[PDB]
């Protein structure tokens, strides 16, 4: 019924198989600027190509029109530039400790993997740079293997065919990956559902709130109340409200781990510079 | 499916 | 580049003598009303009552012939007398009073513009509004007061020679836009300048409608953040007065030197109303 009760047992493993949903919340913490905002960022640099909106980076018809745009992103959230913050680490934290069932994650950052958190732990619903498909070729490609075309301006080309190699992002339309279909199994086995720092405005992403059973509870630290779980809360619903990195911290601290957690994001640290 | 940008539109027309 | 004092200058000295205005939930707050009824609120805890799917389902139109008592516990709250329009909403009456106001497109359906006394011919409800029902059998049209007794009885309006249920004209999910809204062909083109009020822009094609005026059309943006296809497509002449709703129209009212003549308007209205 209250936070320290969640992270008991949890501490106790008696929350041993959990399942975590994360949105742009986590991410901001970091620096990545993801919720491209009207305030300095890559909103004026995107303006440069003079895109009919925001959101028409993800489309296909446009990037087949015009491709740089969603190249400029790119070179920004490609891996390697930006750092995973505490909550990314909290996470795998709980993934060592053998209690992470999945991580769902709206997020195409990718710190995800960067803090450690295996593929397979990991079902990343908007896509991923681990990976590219040539627009023609349609032949798979690895993530490095773009990296030098991406970071260079440039727009890569598919080595055979010489067709645009797309990352696999999921643009708007494209329907969600297959790792997406997960949900049917983890929900119902999961044992405690987090909930961290997600608008849940994404009715597909947002329904999943409801399908752990209602002996599970649900975990929402984000900063306000939103989702199913504002609408239709359950008895069992625990709502950290606040900053996302302090709620978090507190959780880390009730769970007697934060000893463990500053040698993990100190030698993480310099494991990536 | 991912963040279909018309969510839930009043249709104009 | 522009400031809200440049603006002022130019409505004071009738430079803009044609303007048309915007506004959304941001100026209805300001008198209490939870158009949105996401926070915590009165008119939150009730609706949950009826279990329905999720909040927006109400302005569905099929969960509604399920099921039409969460609409009209909607409707229960928003039918004029129980809120009162704010400056903002007199701020526009000022600006018709003046013979300065050419339309006023509002997304709201509390209906305080008119209860401010703006007329009909001067505004465009976008969304709809409770002054006006249709029998949903003989199609039949009905003024609000016709059915206000029903509606505050806990009661659903069933119509005299139908007995069927008479839905006010709201703008649900699916529904087309109300005719009034094509006159954004007319009114945009000739407008002089575009006043923006507490309004996200998230939703189209009212988003769309920023870019309408012409390159010369100073846009004023007084919403709380830079939003909207403002932000993504600004224009050299726009103003934004970022900020609390209310502390941006009491600043460009004083910058305007109109406080004075303002004052007056609230307490002859206030008057009327109770
Ligand atoms: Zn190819
Ligand atoms: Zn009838």
């Amino acid at each position: 019924l209250s936070l320290q009760d969640v992270a008991e047992l949890i501490r106790a493993r008696a929350c041993q198989r959990v399942v975590v949903m994360v949105g742009a919340g986590i991410s901001t913490p970091s620096g990545i600027p993801d919720f491209r905002s009207p305030g300095s960022g890559l909103y004026s640099n995107l303006q440069q190509y003079d895109l009919p909106y925001p959101e028409a980076i993800f489309e296909l018809p446009f990037f087949f029109h015009n491709p740089k745009p969603f190249f400029t992103l790119a070179k920004e959230l490609y891996p390697g530039n930006y750092k995973p913050n505490v909550t990314h680490y909290f996470l795998r934290l709980l993934h060592d400790k053998g209690l992470l069932l999945r991580l769902y994650t709206q997020n195409i950052d990718g710190l995800e993997r960067v803090s450690g958190i295996p593929a397979s732990k990991l079902v990343e619903a908007h896509g991923t740079f681990a990976s590219a498909t040539c627009t023609v070729c349609q032949r798979p490609f690895p993530g490095e293997d773009i990296r030098a075309d991406v970071m260079a301006d440039r727009v890569p080309r598919c080595p055979v065919c010489t067709g645009v190699v797309k990352p696999d992002i999921v643009f708007f339309g494209e329907p969600l990956p297959q790792r997406f279909l997960l949900h049917v199994v983890d929900f119902p086995m999961a044992d405690l559902l987090l909930i961290l720092g997600t608008s849940l405005e994404v009715e597909p992403f947002a329904s999943l709130t409801e399908a752990v059973r209602s002996s599970v509870p649900r975990l929402l630290i984000n900063r306000d109340l939103v989702g199913p779980l504002a609408w239709h809360p359950r008895s069992r619903d625990v709502a950290q409200l606040g900053d996302v990195v302090h709620g978090v911290e507190s959780l880390v601290e009730l769970l007697g781990w934060t000893e463990e957690m500053r040698d993990l994001v100190q030698r993480e640290t310099g494991k990536l510079d | 499916s991912p963040v279909k940008l018309k969510t839930f539109k009043x249709i104009p027309m």
